[PDB]
């Protein structure tokens, strides 16, 4: 029931994501080192590990079917609103609830609630952050899932500031309707009872993420010192 | 809109 697009638009996106996603973490040495002690000591770190990572996800979003159809103004505000989601979406990929940290590869690079909490974040975004991880891990999304997800998350007819709200509707329900088909196809029972329906559950949870996070990030931006030690691509996408 | 470094990634 998957048509010859459906499966185009699958092979696209998990081709995407293998370009833009890096599971080796090569590239986590070219970041300010991570301090663990401390007054902000893992901003530095994990202000460019996400700036290294809104990089990835605008890469990514550049090669969702249709997303370059959009104007440059709605492009922007797709990747502005989103990417911070989809960043918490990719996370996904390296968190462990072995032991509910985000592992990098090694020790240097193992994230947990305390180093999220020596970025400038309270409970109020990192209990349900951890929450979000293991929920999505519970899932056991097929990667085409978890890429669709990410696609789907970006184009968002609702997103604030959006203007050809029709247009990215239509980009959407594409993709919507591919992972649809995906699942029933393609996932078998039991894990997918319900799939669909919990996986849109995910990005209804992205989206009090993005909300708590713009709070904690305009609070934490909002002395010029710590401010400082964010990167320029940081300041644009998240704002100051 | 202002955003250099976003439009720039995406050209
Ligand atoms: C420093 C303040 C700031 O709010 C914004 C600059 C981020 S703190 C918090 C909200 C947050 C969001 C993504 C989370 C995480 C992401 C982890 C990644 C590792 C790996 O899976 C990965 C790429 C590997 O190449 C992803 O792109 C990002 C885990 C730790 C905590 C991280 C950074």
């Amino acid at each position: 029931k998957l048509s010859e697009e459906q499966q185009h638009i699958i092979a696209i996106l998990l081709d995407a994501h293998h370009k833009t996603y890096d599971p080796t973490y090569a590239d986590f040495r070219d970041f300010r080192p991570p301090v663990r002690m401390s007054p902000l000591s893992m901003l530095p770190h994990l202000a460019d590990l996400v700036s290294y990572s809104i990089q990835k996800v605008i890469g990514f979003a550049k090669m969702i079917p249709g997303f370059r159809d959009l104007t440059s103004d709605d492009q922007i505000v797709l990747l502005k609103s989103s990417a911070i989601e989809v960043i918490m979406l990719l996370s996904n990929q390296s968190f462990t609830m072995d032991d509910m940290s985000w592992d990098c590869g090694s020790q240097d690079y193992k994230y947990d609630v305390t180093d999220v909490s020596k970025a400038g974040h309270t409970l109020e975004l990192i209990e349900p952050l951890i929450k979000f991880q293991v929920g999505l891990k519970k899932l056991n999304l097929h990667e085409e899932e978890h890429v669709l997800l990410m696609a789907i998350c970006i184009v968002s007819p609702d997103r604030p500031g959006v203007q050809d709200a029709k247009l990215v509707e239509a980009i959407q329900d594409r993709l919507s309707n591919t992972l649809q088909t995906y699942i029933r196809c393609r996932h078998p029972p039991p894990g997918s009872h319900q799939l669909y329906a919990k996986m849109i559950q995910k990005l209804a949870d992205l989206r009090s993420l993005n909300e708590e996070h713009s709070k904690q990030y305009r609070s934490l931006s909002f002395q010029p010192e710590n401010s400082m030690k964010l990167t320029p691509l940081v300041l644009e996408v998240f704002g100051n | 809109k202002n955003h250099p470094m976003l439009m720039n990634l995406l050209k």
